[PDB]
RNA sequence: GAAAUUGUUGAAAGGGAAGGGCAUUUGAUCAGAC
RNA sequence: GGAAUACUGCCAGCUGGGACUGAGGACUGCGACGUAAGUCAAGGAUGCUGGCAUAAUGGUUAUAUGCCGCCCGUCUUGAAACACGGACCAAGGAGUCUAACGUCUAUGCGAGUGUUUGGGUGUAAAACCCAUACGCGUAAUGAAAGUGAACGUAGGUUGGGGCCUCGCAAGAGGUGCACAAUCGACCGAUCCUGAUGUCUUCGGAUGGAUUUGAGUAAGAGCAUAGCUGUUGGGACCCGAAAG
RNA sequence: AAAUAUGUAAGAAGUCCUUGUUACUUAAUUGAACGUGGACAUUUGAAUGAAGAGCUUUUAGUGGGCCAUUUUUGGUAAGC
């Protein structure tokens, strides 16, 4: 009869997706990226500083 | 004015046709006194047929 | 029914359904079947034609009576005996005691050759035959005789 | 005044430009009369091949 | 002083022969095979005037129909109003030509089907229905030699 | 008169646990197939920045498209156009897969529409508040995976999440489900669309064309 | 406003109802719309809309169309429905047993088909006997062999009939219609 | 014993027309009902 | 060399303030939390409290204020017009009836159908009953003389609703009414080819035809009533100069 | 020799194999047209859409038009 939405509503997005409890649980949206450290090249650097 | 498909009609009303009307509103009255007036011979040729 | 007319719901608009650009007139192409060469030729061409001219010669003081000829085909013929005696008939007949139809009495002229009898034997009293129903009748086993 | 194409597109296209049905076995009148005889004749053959051999 | 609407008009250069391509025509014209059901194009010949189409049927496709002796009865749609009609030509043999998109069809379907009995007899179900032009993929461009050359715009008229 | 209480509500909770255990799985599947992509290109163009080289990606596959104008004095083919894209009032959207033929139509339907490269975030938005299934000629909302299961589910498509991604990565079946969904009705935006003027292109400073990564602003602010 | 693909509020072309007033007809209507209603059978939907029809579309059947019916391979243990009148024919004259629900039998009809052995029944009798429509064969009659079908789509080189209320020489067969009278159309 | 039109009494409005729509104030008047 | 902060983007992160709305009316569905009975923000508002109980809210009415509002009808591409009609009020005032028809609908009977010109009877212009005819329909074609509709399961091909059989079922086979397309057959007219016969000029048998018909090929009509359209009548109402 | 506008095709009424009919055609056992029997459905032969599709009968009003961008003809030229 009526329409609820879903990104309010936690019950209607429950039941509309599982993966939400998990989501929240294991907090997945701030996901802390793993360090690399690869440099870029000579060439690029002096072809984007002058020529 | 002839249009959109049809018979051609003779319809012969073109004169003072409305003068002419006859209306036969006296059918039972005159078979009333048609039959009175069969009745009135027979009671006085009695008893020829 | 005057209540139920279209009259009684035009009560108000002005034309009465009739327009307000043409404004109904009295005869507006003529009276009767006028132009019916000059103005009306398409109509006339399209939906009537032959209507002009002549064709054939005539016939001073023809009489219909001289051209009565109502016809009979061959598969209505047994419906010219009663239903009482035509399973009988339809049942127990020969070449020696076969029924006899007069179509004159009916008030028939022509036999005609449509369809087709049982294999009884009938006779059949007619003013005028075709080939095929003469044909028909003698091979189902009956004879036309005429009359006049 | 005297000539106007004008809206007649817009009128045409109310009820659609419309293609013409086609059927299979299309009508044999107007094409060669030899052809149109022969193929009669071995129409009636062939029915009356298959009504024999096929029962 | 009048209009004028005769069977040939308006077509001074629809009916002309093309540059050095005048005199008779060759002989695979008139050695080529049309059957019932074959798709053809109408371009007329201005130097045969038998068995010659109206101007409007220049540039048309149509299927046959019909043939006879010298000819060969073509169907086309034509708009008359909000309908089409179908309309029958008897054409002489050298104003029609063959459709070219009905042999690559035909040779479409012959390789479809070898395709199909090769993907049967392979193990395997290939698709068949052709493709429109896709976006592109991922690639490196390595500069290798080919360091970017920088471009500017020119003034007006001091070199030149 | 039968028993009928806890038979097939057994039969029912039981066949219901199931599928929510299906959709968990695929569901899991998805997010990591996500996270490894996003990655793999953001590497992909570090490792070719350290080689010396340049990383070209790959074009875009998916567009999202608005109509912009309203419905009075349009020309014949781009009304045309317009009706087959099923964009037939204004602030109507709908997702078009990108080829060369429906590059020719937006070309031909340009000064009415804005369009560009819609984001993840965006797409779950826009079928998580407005999404709108067309069953039986009728206009019904989502709201519950049993919908999408019954009409989607020839497919393989069981949820709405499935439908998502069906959508995002442009599946084997996303004709059948780009028009299982009804063609999207959004609001105003709620800023305002930036410009004094939208009737000019986005690179003149109006708002039709193709503006290719700021669509994702538009229709959050639409929607 | 909304760019309009089609008319608005347009309604099916389709008649719902009986347009008579007979109270046993819409009995009838009653019973198959309940049995089309809660029944799987494709029958019962065929029989409802054909019990909607005008006169002019369910026109009558002959005692002899349904022996020809009845001479089908097969088909001469099955049950005859005519929605509308039989009529009777004497062009026959050899009749099957059978049994034939219709709406209406002429007196001769029920006649021929009693003296010939079989049973006339209703259809209500026919849905006690057969809910389903198990075993049946419809039959509908000739519909475009009334008299206003010959005028129907006149024209040029159209072969239909005339318009007309006389018949002879001097009545439409002249210029028009001959050679010699000017043009033959 | 209707209307046009007029007289008397009571109430009101009125700085070069009057009448109308939406909304509320002021004055007068009024039904339902708990 | 080591960071931070901008800018752009994401979160199925939390949290405060304001406004509008509360459709539906026993249960049924999908879920969530809990080991489970249960509980819940999960297929649309309930809980607690106060005042007043009448002109208080509300209606009507006369005005005032803010903003908006040109005189109706008519012809015209174009009316507020310096286009035409209109001082005001009451009453009257304009698509009717008939003869003959077309399409569609309803009803009765149905290869038939129509009692009402007339007769019998009557509680008397009503109602009830009836014979012989006649009209239309069941045969067409030809200018006429005239002739006059089954080779065949009343034909073959393509589709075709429903029914029947089998497969758990889509599916496969059988039979296929109405209707649509196509190839044939039959009747009349026209044209070509003309045989045995004959008061030897009549009789025309036969075989054909890119010809022709408002035809046949297991009949559909007749009667009454209704809306709409047609023609003749004063003919929707009012109006000439004339004869 | 553009651009814009324009005709056709993108299959089941299809393709392939085999051999039946004919009074047409071939020197012929050749063809032409129409078939019997058999094989080919997860894509049946590009995209997007499809508010049901197809068909019939009957009848109203209208048959004085005008304006705008662009392309044009006649008149120095015009609200020609
Ligand atoms: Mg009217
Ligand atoms: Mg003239
Ligand atoms: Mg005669
Ligand atoms: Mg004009
Ligand atoms: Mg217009
Ligand atoms: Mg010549
Ligand atoms: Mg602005
Ligand atoms: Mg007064
Ligand atoms: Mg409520
Ligand atoms: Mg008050
Ligand atoms: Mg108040
Ligand atoms: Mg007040
Ligand atoms: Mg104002
Ligand atoms: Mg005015
Ligand atoms: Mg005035
Ligand atoms: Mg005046
Ligand atoms: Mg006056
Ligand atoms: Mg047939
Ligand atoms: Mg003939
Ligand atoms: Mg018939
Ligand atoms: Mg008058
Ligand atoms: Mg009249
Ligand atoms: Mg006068
Ligand atoms: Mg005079
Ligand atoms: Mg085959
Ligand atoms: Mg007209
Ligand atoms: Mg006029």
């Amino acid at each position: 009869v009526l329409k609820k939405n879903p990104l309010k509503n936690k019950q209607v997005l429950l039941r509309l997706n599982p993966y939400a409890k998990v989501f929240a649980a294991e907090k997945l949206g701030s996901k802390k990226a793993e360090k690399t450290g690869t440099k870029p090249a000579a060439v690029f650097t002096e072809t984007l500083k002058h020529d | 004015a002839i249009s959109k498909n049809l018979p051609i009609l003779k319809n012969h009303f073109r004169k003072h046709w409305q003068e002419r009307v006859k209306v036969h509103f006296d059918q039972a009255g005159k078979k009333v006194s048609r039959r009175n007036a069969r009745a009135t011979r027979a009671a006085k040729i009695a008893p020829r047929p | 029914p005057s209540r139920f007319t279209k009259t009684r719901k035009h009560r108000g608009h002005v034309s009465a359904g009739k327009g307000r650009i043409g404004k109904h007139r009295k005869h507006p192409g003529g009276r009767g079947m006028a132009g019916g060469q000059h103005h009306h030729r398409i109509n006339m061409d399209k939906y009537h034609p032959g209507y002009f001219g002549k064709v054939g010669m005539r016939y001073f003081h023809k009489q219909q009576a001289h051209f009565w000829k109502p016809v009979l085909n061959l598969d209505k013929l047994w419906t010219l005996i009663p239903e009482d005696k035509r399973d009988q008939y339809l049942k127990s007949a020969s070449k020696e005691t076969a029924p006899v139809i007069d179509t004159l009495a009916a008030g028939y002229g022509k036999i005609l050759g449509k369809g087709r009898i049982p294999n009884v034997p009938v006779i059949v009293k007619a003013r005028f035959v075709s080939k095929l129903a003469e044909e028909k009748i003698r091979a189902a086993g009956g004879v036309v005789e005429l009359i006049a | 005044k005297n000539h106007t194409a004008h809206n007649q597109t817009r009128k045409a296209h109310r009820n659609g430009i419309k293609k013409p049905k086609t059927y299979k076995y299309p009508s044999l009148k107007g094409v060669d009369p030899k052809f149109r005889r022969n193929h009669k004749h071995a129409l009636h053959g062939t029915a009356k091949a298959l009504a024999a051999a096929k029962k | 002083m009048g209009k004028s609407h005769g069977y040939r008009s308006r077509t001074r250069y629809m009916f002309q022969r093309d540059f050095r391509k005048h005199g008779a025509v060759h002989l695979s014209t008139y050695l080529k095979v049309y059957k019932v059901g074959d798709i053809v194009d109408i371009k007329a010949n201005g130097s045969i005037q038998k068995g010659m189409p109206h101007k409007f049927y220049q540039g048309k496709t149509g299927v046959v129909y019909n043939v006879t002796k010298s000819s060969v009865g073509v169907i086309i749609n034509k708009m008359v109003g909000n309908r089409y009609l179908e309309k029958r030509l008897n054409l002489r043999v050298e104003h029609i030509k063959h459709s070219k998109c009905r042999q690559e069809f035909l040779e479409r379907v012959k390789a479809n089907a070898a395709k199909r009995a090769e993907a049967k007899a392979q193990g395997v179900a290939v698709q068949l229905k052709r493709q429109p032009a896709q976006p592109r993929e991922s690639r490196i461009v390595s500069t290798e030699g080919n360091v970017p050359q920088t471009l500017a715009p020119v003034p007006y008229e001091t070199f030149i | 008169t039968a028993e009928q209480v806890a038979a097939e509500r057994a039969a029912r909770k039981a066949a219901n646990k199931e599928k929510r255990a299906i959709i968990l799985e695929r569901n899991a599947a998805y997010q990591k197939e996500y996270e490894t992509a996003e990655r793999n290109i953001i590497q992909a163009k570090r490792d070719a920045k350290a080689a010396g080289s340049y990383y070209v990606e790959a074009q875009h596959k998916l567009v999202f498209v608005v109509r912009i104008k309203g419905i009075n004095k349009i020309p014949p083919k781009p009304r045309k156009v317009l009706q087959l894209l099923r964009l037939t009032r204004i602030n109507s959207g709908t997702f078009v897969k990108v080829t060369k033929a429906t590059l020719e139509l937006l070309k031909l339907i340009e000064p009415y529409v804005a369009y560009g490269y819609p984001s993840y975030s965006t797409i779950r938005q826009l079928v998580y508040k407005r999404g709108f299934g067309k069953i039986n000629k009728q206009r019904v909302p989502l709201s519950d995976n049993a919908i999408i299961e019954a009409n989607l589910g020839k497919y393989g498509i069981l949820s709405i999440d499935d439908l998502i991604h069906e959508i995002i990565t442009v599946g084997p079946h996303f004709k059948q489900a780009n028009n299982f969904l009804w063609p999207f009705k959004l609001s105003n935006p709620s800023g305002g669309w930036g410009v004094p003027r939208k009737f000019k292109h986005f690179i003149q400073g109006g708002s039709f064309g193709n503006r290719e990564e700021f669509i994702n602003k538009l229709v959050k602010s639409m929607n | 406003g909304i760019d309009h693909t089609s008319k608005q509020h347009k309604r099916s072309g389709h008649r719902t109802a009986p347009k008579s007033d007979n109270v046993y007809l819409k009995l009838l209507v009653k019973l198959y719309t309940f049995l089309a209603r809660r029944t799987d059978a494709p029958f019962n939907k065929v029989v409802l809309k054909a019990l909607f029809l005008s006169k002019i579309n369910r026109p009558p059947v002959s005692v002899s169309r349904i022996a020809r019916a009845l001479k089908q391979e097969g088909a001469a243990n099955k049950t005859v429905v005519v929605v509308g009148t039989v009529t009777d024919d004497a062009r026959i004259f050899e009749f099957p047993k059978t049994t034939v629900a219709a709406l209406r039998f002429t007196a001769g009809a029920r006649a021929k088909i009693v003296k010939a052995g079989g049973e006339c029944i209703t259809l209500d009798q026919l849905a006690v006997r057969a809910p389903k429509g198990q075993n049946t064969l419809i039959l509908r009659g000739p519909r475009n062999s009334r008299e206003a079908v010959r005028h129907f789509g006149m024209g040029p080189h159209k072969g239909k009939a005339p318009r007309i209320l006389s018949t002879g020489r001097k009545f439409e067969r002249a210029r028009g219609r001959r050679r010699s009278k000017g043009f033959k159309v």
